[PDB]
């Protein structure tokens, strides 16, 4: 049961 | 606030110093290329240039090449040789950049000098895990407590890591309104993330990417880039599955 994290996900900016 | 420059980092008794009175990050182990947990680890059409052309200031394996219009990086086989201005990766041909601490991110990276738009910072360095990897690594970093989180997804399964080895890249932070962004290059036939400007960045502005976060974790962590447009959280409103955050 993790509280805390993530993936950070690679992308080409856009807007 | 405290800033320290690249090459303080290649001092492990200085750093070490450093970091127990809160002069510097905390200790990681420095890489110059990714490192696979497990054993799993091309000529472009310039013409080139002559000594004349080169000396005139013209550039080798520029905007029109083949090979870097497909971010693939040359080789030293190269037609233009030592002049392939396509090999930033290799030849660690960073940006100009300090680690500085932030009032309530942790350590970040700023520019040092003025960075123009489509400028290589510097590649995202780590320990390259498979799924299973990952998520013995999830468990871990669960049960230590840690704040800061260091994966970025490589492709389908593949995550790099650098929360144990690494490089300065490691210190770049989230904004909502990012003045970065990462590139996926191949580098000898391997992938490999790089952050590259977006824009025009001035001297002693903070170096910052939209992490686009995958948060699995129960509770989101608050974002402070202080942007109009800021998101509130770092992985927006939605929770997602540890399989779906790692690439599946
Ligand atoms: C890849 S690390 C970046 C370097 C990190 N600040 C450090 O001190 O080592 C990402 C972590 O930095 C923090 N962070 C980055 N950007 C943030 C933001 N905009 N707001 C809040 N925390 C942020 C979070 O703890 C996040 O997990
Ligand atoms: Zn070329
Ligand atoms: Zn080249
Ligand atoms: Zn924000």
């Amino acid at each position: 049961a993790p509280s805390t994290g993530g993936v950070m996900k690679p992308h080409r900016y856009r807007p | 606030g405290p800033s320290c420059v690249m090459d303080d980092f290649r001092d492990p008794q200085r750093w070490k110093e450093c970091a127990k009175q809160g002069k510097m990050p905390c200790y990681f182990d420095l890489i110059e290329e990714n490192v696979y947990l497990t054993e799993r680890k091309m000529q472009c059409e310039c013409t080139p240039l002559s000594k004349d052309e080169r000396a005139q200031g013209e550039i080798a394996c520029g905007e029109d090449c083949l090979n870097r219009l497909l971010m693939i990086e040359c080789s030293s086989r190269c037609p233009n040789g030592d002049y392939c201005s396509n090999r930033r990766f290799q030849r660690k041909q960073h940006a100009d950049v300090e680690v500085i601490l932030t009032e309530k991110k942790g350590w970040g990276l700023r520019a040092a000098k003025d960075l123009p738009s489509n400028t290589f910072v510097l590649e995202y360095c780590g320990e390259v895990l498979d799924h299973k990897e990952f998520k013995a690594r999830v468990k871990e970093y669960a049960r230590n407590k840690n704040i800061h989180y260091y994966f970025m997804a490589l492709k389908n399964d593949e995550i790099i890591d650098a929360t144990q080895k690494g490089n300065c890249s490691r210190f770049m932070n989230h904004s909502c309104e990012p003045n970065c962004e990462t590139q996926k290059w191949t580098v000898n036939g391997q992938l490999r993330v790089g952050f590259f400007t977006t824009k025009l960045v001035p001297s002693g502005s903070e170096l910052m990417f939209d992490y686009q976060f995958q948060r699995y974790g129960k509770e989101a962590q608050k974002c402070f880039c202080g942007s109009a447009n800021c998101r509130g959280y770092l992985g927006g409103e939605n929770r997602v599955s540890i399989r779906a955050a790692g690439g599946k």
